[PDB]
């Protein structure tokens, strides 16, 4: 555990989140919730 | 301007997990007799009036032609 600094977690988040695909699930009043597209791209920044 | 309570559900895929052009050139040829089975009367009334003015004009216009020779 204590083997994990920030740049193991860079580098694993880099491999699993960094521009990868999802899968959502909503129940309720979801009218509202914004679509997969807005969800899909917010998965990298274009400021860096 | 507001909105409606609606109850539906929806199921969707990704865009990266489907193939996207060749749905444009699938069948063209039944598109193309719907296309023109269910509009050829709007084609005839667009095209009708300008085919037939145009050939009555040109008519009267070379009999006039004609008719005021030597
Ligand atoms: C007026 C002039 C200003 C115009 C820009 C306004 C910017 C506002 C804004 O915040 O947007 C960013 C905004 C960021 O969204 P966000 O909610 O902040 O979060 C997104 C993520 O964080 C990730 O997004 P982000 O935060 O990283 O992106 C924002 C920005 C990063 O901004 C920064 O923080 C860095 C600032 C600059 C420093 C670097 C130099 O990064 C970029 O914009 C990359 C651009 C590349 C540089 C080009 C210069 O971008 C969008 O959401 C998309 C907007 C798309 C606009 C298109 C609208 C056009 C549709 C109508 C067309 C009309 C037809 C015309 C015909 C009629 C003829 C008359
Ligand atoms: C003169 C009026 C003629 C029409 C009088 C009532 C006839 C009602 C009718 O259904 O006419 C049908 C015909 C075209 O309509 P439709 O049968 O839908 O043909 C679609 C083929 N793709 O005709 C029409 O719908 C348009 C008729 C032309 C109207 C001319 C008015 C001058
Ligand atoms: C310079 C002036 C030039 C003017 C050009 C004409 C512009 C007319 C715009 C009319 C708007 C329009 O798109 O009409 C569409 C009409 C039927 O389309 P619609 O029934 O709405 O959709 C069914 C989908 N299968 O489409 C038709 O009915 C087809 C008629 C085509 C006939 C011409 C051949």
């Amino acid at each position: 555990i204590d083997a994990v600094d920030a740049s193991t977690i860079k580098r694993v988040a880099n491999r699993f989140i960094y521009d990868k695909d999802i899968a959502i699930a909503a129940m309720g009043p979801i009218q509202r919730l914004p679509d997969y597209n807005w969800f899909r791209r917010r998965t990298y920044w274009n400021r860096y | 301007k507001g909105f409606v309570p609606m109850k539906a559900v929806t199921y969707g895929l990704s865009p990266f997990q489907q193939k996207i052009m060749p749905g444009l050139w699938k069948d063209l040829p039944t598109k193309i007799h719907h296309k023109v089975s269910e509009n050829w009367i709007s084609a005839t009334l667009l095209l009708g009036p300008l085919v037939g003015v145009y050939s009555y004009v040109q008519n009267y216009q070379e009999k006039e032609k004609l008719s005021h020779r030597y």
